[PDB]
């Protein structure tokens, strides 16, 4: 059961239990990968738009630019008008609502007033200032209506919109999330069971956000000093965890990952590309397999399990200077930070720890200092001597 | 008046260089500061229950109207002019050689990671044996190295008036400003300050290390360190602010001082019982080279069931007790 | 015990004038609060007779109380007017609604009603109809400083401000004479009545009887724990605790058949009943699942980290548990202990159980100082019900 | 060479592979040297401006002065007037998406409009407010025309454009990229085999990274404070590591690479000067050489491998006074800054250790204090003392 | 004035050669006396602001100040208005750049816009907004002008710039020097074989340091702690030690400085001062050179040598209340604060360690506290007691 067809199935059936999903895990493990292939395939939208937006949360996003603030509206050069403008969730979560109103055959939906709103919320340019006092007409329409629309009618919106927000926790989500703490469990939106419609403290508006409008998160768990502690904010959230999967990495797994998107011929170069690449890892078709889980298992051990090495460093390789290119400016300065001067446990996740000289990627400087310091240095391994001193790691 | 005692060593108060009293009252309000601190303190069938036992001035030593006698909690003690330290009898001899064996003793047991060139540095520097200068020298170099390596700076989300333009322009803020309040701005940023919590721990750790140390290597360690700490605010160091450290990718390589100056830092000095210093120490020992403190696992030196040898005084230990283990196996 | 929380809030709201329940994530404060209110007002929405805000870090005293907002109308100048805060919108909508039932001759009811269609317009004012709503404010505490003690003590009807997640925003910067002002004896019309001039409308303000204040409050982040001691006065504290009794099959089955269809409760109790027979035929294993947790997270942690009911309150089958556990509940065990796994395998309840099934099996490779790590085991079936069982005993 | 071809190949092949490399090591070593001279030569333009930028990041970067963000501009009918302004980031890949679709053959490509955002992306000028709203409406005609490109087209855009960013680990990255740290993946730039398109929190606007920008970050390792530790930011990044290289200090390496500047007869110039300077070194065309490797060696002993000086210390000396200039002015109050108050190990640096008097770096005070601590006292030598204390550390 | 044309020539060989130096050593040595009279003697000019600035870094000293910011200014009219003001060192170096442009004879430069370009960079009073514009057009026109502009006339641009930043060391330098960690490098600068022009990102506009601006900077070095710079900045200057000279105080050491400023009737009144001074010492001439370097060997022995004291503060001295000034309110404090009040190490520096209750400059107290605490008192001598307590610190 791979991505498109198992992890696709968890993502759908949290969505739906929860509303709002956090795929976690170490980076590269394939997160935001498999957020952008559920929703695009969900919406039938390659590109962000109408029916889903893709953000990145970083700690520059703040309540204004997602929820509400107040900013500069210039209609000419001389007429400035100060506006609370909505973010890229209130003008989201009011594009899913709207839309959802589209379909409900009630009689109270006024739908030439809702089909208008849809209008000046799906505008490409900025509102004309005779416009945007019609946009909230509209908005002061839409919270009387819905609010006064019964719970069964509100609880079905069926276009589903999706809300990518690849590195969530790269903000201050609490900071981001206000009055999103509340609105966002699936009994609090409309139409749920304890339908909350807060009040919003700029510009006084009514809001709530729609059944039909998703959030995917994506976060890498490696970095913990921006960890999700909130663990009220973890209740919203079911957290799929996406770990790295080295049997990508077999050649038959890794022939058919790269076979998805190519021209006619230009898959019958990959292949055989890959067929010279593990014919000089020595025919072990579970090289890179086991090469990845051997040293995400020893990371495990010293380090954390969140630090693991994921899959989509060694998923573009096709050769033996692929694989040493990754190893020698990704990996291995990667594994150097990880443990930085601490030489004995570098090198027993390569198990090389009692391997002080010979084909090693940390060959011991032979002066000692003036108290028995020691130092290692780098040796940047070429050939088959790369090659042998890899599946070392392997045994 | 430093005092150097093995456990069980009995020196009165005319063998030691000092005053009659001054050296009794001082460890008297300490072995009834480790009566009140004897709850926390860890034992695994040291056979002490000293809920009144230790208030008959038998904490960590016994105050004889004669004599000192020590007992089986090891470590240091400052208290009033009186330094004293207890070190395991096993290591003692028949004068460096015995602590650095009981520092990694507690190294390769207790989890810290002291380093050996630290300890091999302190060799042959012809200083006087002290389980607190030790420690405070550990503290204060690895500090050192770690601010030589980068000064720890923390990244704060400030919200600031200010009169140029610096990080995020707080809208929301800027726009509800009066005309006549326009001559700043109101933003928010997110900058590199020193005066952070863990740098604030560091600065009161080294503070309270210069009003007690003796050695001229560690004065001249931490007197450096109090320039690099000069423009941090002092703080009282309260067990309240060991906890609001946590460690992550941006300073656990200040982890190794930290743990040394919670250590030190929390009438003050470090014990622990040797009969449980001894029950974490073969638990490390028996899983890599594949329990009774007394004579009679037991422990083996020169002046001291299967025995433990040491030469860890100055790893091939544990390569002898392959012929205890091949009977074991 | 839905009643007895019913009546708790009731009875220390009508003592205090503010409540806030505390308590662990999902344990229904948010739930309590909005179901007190929307029974109390007798209105599903917010905006007349009551009103729900949230508190963060970006709520402050000038959406509060009052600050100064740049309008522009439509073609004039950008007028610079005091914006009312939602606590000053909905507390003289308490005080002139009450005013406006009151009995008191002195009381101008066509200047107290048209105060009030300018107290719940939806749009906002006219520049004409902003002086005219100052006027009125200002006939009204003139209005109000004169009227007897007696009477406004009791005035008509209740109003209710919900402040969720009310720690989460700085309380004492956004209650700025709300300090002061929401004590009960100093509410208007009690025993030491205050009315407090504003600071940037120079305008009268205090907090009439009928508004009261339900904040529900996360006790499991200590970082905005509400330390301040002097505003924990203003409050009282209502712990709202995890209720595993409500996991129960008969309490799951009550609980979930109130807002369904009489005819889609055979929907759920065949699939409750479905449910608790793979448990072993235990109706108490939800119960016991969630005790059992809750008490030695308590042990190992706070008692404010407890597991919420609410995540295994929608659980109907044992898929649907599967999802809650591995989705939910093993996350935040995982962060509440991040790499501490000797912890984490006694909350539940695998202490020296290395291998098997296991939700953390362990790695067969030591470390070289003795380092052992353990790797997440997702277990299926009645492997997954059989691991829930060793919890629960 | 190993740098006269080899280490711009690092830079070529690492930067076609995954899109952005950071050259990172030691101070001097030539980071920002072969990211200029590799620009340089690509681009075939010496200055910046058009094609490549060059950037440095400090504490005072930010989010809203590389990608987007609220800044105050004035003008003659408005006084203060809040407008959000594209940094220098969003300006360069909008620069290169733009660029790229000149030379794109697509007929739904209206080279009108993309000939007209050309002019406003390279305008000197800032933009006129009148002139702003039309760059504000280009903006949103590209973003949904590449949109709806197929990304057969969007991948291979033509004339490659380089942001080189020296000092990249001086700002705070993570806060910095915002959005890049999703967009910066090679294949989720435009045209990639995952493209990912953004919202942008201040303007609104959609954006994504062409693959025809580049990014060659030049940080160093010196600081561990700002030590680029974010695992996930790492991944987007090649780490070609820019070592010492003593081999340059030789005395035929030294004059082939400062004779490359020099035309006819400076050359004969230099020639006889670096002549004059290894005789005075005992003939040793090796002695610098061995005395950067020597003291780098012991440098990776006692502190860091980070923290080994780099070869442009010494790379322009001609005589044995350039020589102790460099020594007593910057290599030695170096050391002495590395070695601070710590002088038996700078002494084992320089292979003085032991020896307190004589034609010796420091010599030691004849008092000692009152706890027995020492000190040393920097002596200054010259000439043959000072080069026979520099034959002490190389032997 | 012998000893002062080679700390000239120090100064001004090392700055040919790196481009920036700094001054350092403990305060009172002269430092930024040396650095104010080279510049005053390279630069015929007394006062800053046309060819030379003095600047100040501290702790709230910025980027933005010193490079550029967003800074509000006022009209003609006096309404506030948000320009990018530039900082001192962007104002001294593109006057360094357009005064250097001035004498190339070159039929390119456009010397009526260059021109215009001075008078506007020397306007000394805040720039109107009609001559605002009028800066940022010329500055455009510049860095057109010098971007297609040979290194083989911009190298030798010809009058040299000075900026003298006193206490460098207390300012944050590379948060302060933003761009300029790169820029500032002989091979970076305009001209250079590595010249690089920077974009800033405030005002968007190219930047580069011309070759004919100099930097000195001073460091006391016992106000901030050096081992706290960063290792590549140390790279771009070069390090000047200014030690405590205390063979300037001898009595004709002493006359042969302070007869350079004063008249002749005057200065046999100062000399007469001045052997009554040294006669109360014992007749001894080499005083305050015993003196001085008895306690800054006595503080290099048990503190650094960067904490010893500096010879300024005797400079000055002329009667014995001078000396009795200097001792107890530059001396003895500036010992308590390098000391942290240690009065055990302070009396083995004042040579009175196993000496208290007499004539000593700490007295105990005769008290101790419950927990042997013992404390010391600053004993405030005059007369014999004074003199004979000085003459205790030379035996
Ligand atoms: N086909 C396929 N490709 C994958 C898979 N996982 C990762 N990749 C490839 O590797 C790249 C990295 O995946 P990505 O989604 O960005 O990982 P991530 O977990 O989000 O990495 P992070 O640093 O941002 S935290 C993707 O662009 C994708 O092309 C996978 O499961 N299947
Ligand atoms: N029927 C019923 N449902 C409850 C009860 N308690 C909680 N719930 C349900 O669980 C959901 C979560 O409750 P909620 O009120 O949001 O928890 P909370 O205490 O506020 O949790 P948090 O906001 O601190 S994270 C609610 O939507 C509600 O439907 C209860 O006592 N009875
Ligand atoms: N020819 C040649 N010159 C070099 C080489 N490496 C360094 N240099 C010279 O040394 C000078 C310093 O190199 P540079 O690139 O600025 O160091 P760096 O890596 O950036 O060091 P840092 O302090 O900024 S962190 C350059 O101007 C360059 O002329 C090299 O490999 N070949
Ligand atoms: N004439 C002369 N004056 C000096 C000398 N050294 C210091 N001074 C004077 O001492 C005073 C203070 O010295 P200063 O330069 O500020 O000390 P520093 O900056 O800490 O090194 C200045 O006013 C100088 O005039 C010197 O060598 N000659
Ligand atoms: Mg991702
Ligand atoms: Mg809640
Ligand atoms: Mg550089
Ligand atoms: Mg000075």
């Amino acid at each position: 059961g791979h991505n498109i067809k198992e992890d696709y199935f968890r993502v759908d059936m949290l969505l739906n239990k929860k509303g709002q999903v956090i795929l976690y895990g170490p980076p590269g493990t394939g997160k935001t990968w498999i957020a952008r292939k559920y929703v695009v395939e969900e919406t039938n939208e390659k590109t962000p738009g109408n029916k889903w937006e893709f953000i990145t949360f970083h700690q520059s996003y703040s309540y204004e630019e997602f929820i509400e603030g107040f900013r500069p509206r210039t209609d000419n050069e001389e007429k400035i008008r100060y506006v609370v403008e909505d973010g890229i969730f209130k003008k989201i979560a009011l594009r899913a609502l709207v839309k959802g109103l589209f379909e409900l055959e009630d009689a109270t939906i006024g739908k030439d007033k809702i089909h208008r709103l849809y209008i000046l919320l799906t505008k490409k340019e900025p509102l004309s200032p005779t416009e945007y006092e019609e946009y909230l007409r509209l908005k002061r329409y839409l919270w009387e209506l819905v609010g006064g629309l019964p719970k069964d009618k509100l609880k079905n919106l069926t276009p589903k919109f999706y809300l990518i927000i690849d590195e969530i926790n790269r903000g201050n989500i609490s900071k981001i999330f206000g009055e999103l703490i509340t609105l966002l469990e699936k009994d609090k939106r409309l139409g749920g069971e304890n339908q909350l419609i807060v009040r919003l403290p700029y510009s006084g508006e009514p809001f709530a956000v729609p059944p039909n409008l998703y959030i995917i998160g994506t976060m890498n768990t490696a970095d913990r000093s921006i960890a999700l502690l909130d663990v009220a904010l973890r209740r919203r959230f079911a957290f799929i965890e996406v770990e790295p999967r080295p049997e990508f990495l077999e050649k038959e797994n890794l022939k058919k990952i790269r076979e998805k998107k190519l021209k006619t011929e230009d898959r019958k170069r990959l292949n055989e590309k890959l067929n010279e690449l593990f014919s000089k890892l020595g025919n072990d078709n579970y090289f890179l397999k086991t090469l990845l889980e051997k040293i995400n298992v020893r990371i495990t051990v010293v380090k954390d399990r969140d630090h693991r090495i994921g899959h989509s460093y060694f998923l573009n390789v096709e050769t033996v200077e692929d694989l040493h290119h990754v190893w020698y400016y990704e990996v291995l300065p990667l594994l150097m930070e990880y443990f930085y001067n601490d030489w004995e446990t570098i090198k027993w996740v390569l198990n090389e720890k009692g391997k002080e000289h010979g084909n090693v990627f940390f060959e011991k400087l032979r002066l000692t200092g003036p108290n028995g310091e020691e130092a290692y240095q780098l040796k940047v391994l070429e050939g088959d001597a790369f090659i042998g001193a890899l599946k070392r790691i392997i045994s | 008046t430093t005092i150097t005692l093995y456990e069980h060593d009995e020196k009165r108060y005319r063998d030691i260089a000092g005053d009659k009293k001054a050296i009794q009252d001082a460890l008297i309000k300490l072995n009834k500061q480790f009566k009140k601190d004897f709850k926390k303190l860890d034992r695994s069938e040291d056979n002490s229950d000293t809920e009144d036992t230790i208030d008959e001035s038998k904490g960590v030593v016994e105050v004889y109207a004669n004599k000192i006698k020590a007992r089986h909690y090891v470590g240091f003690a400052a208290v009033d002019n009186v330094f004293l330290q207890i070190l395991p009898k096993v290591f003692k001899p028949k004068t460096w050689e015995p602590i650095l064996a009981f520092i990694r003793m507690l190294d390769m047991a207790y989890g810290l990671k002291i380093k050996d060139h630290d300890l091999a540095y302190l060799q042959g520097r012809n200083l006087r044996p002290n389980l607190y200068e030790v420690f405070i020298y550990l503290f204060a170099k690895s500090l050192w190295s770690e601010v030589q390596r980068g000064y720890h700076r923390e990244y704060v989300e400030v919200h600031r008036e200010e009169k140029f333009l610096r990080g995020k322009l707080l809208m929301s803020r800027q726009i509800r400003k009066l005309p006549h309040q326009l001559n700043t701005f109101s933003v928010e940023v997110h900058e590199l300050i020193e005066d952070n919590l863990l740098n604030r721990i560091f600065y009161a750790s080294v503070r309270e290390a210069l009003r007690r140390t003796t050695w001229g290597l560690n004065r001249k360690l931490l007197g450096e360190l109090m320039l690099a700490f000069d423009g941090i605010t002092p703080i009282h160091l309260r067990t309240e602010h060991f906890e609001r450290v946590h460690f992550t990718r941006l300073n656990e390589r200040f982890r190794r001082p930290f743990e040394l100056a919670k250590l030190l830092f929390m009438v003050s000095g470090f014990f622990v019982d040797m009969n449980k210093l001894f029950e974490r120490f073969i638990e490390r020992v028996l899983v890599r080279n594949l329990a009774k403190y007394r004579e009679l696992p037991s422990s083996s030196t020169y002046n001291q069931a299967y025995n433990m040898d040491y030469v860890k005084t100055g790893f091939k230990a544990d390569k002898n007790f392959r012929r205890s283990l091949n009977n074991i196996i």
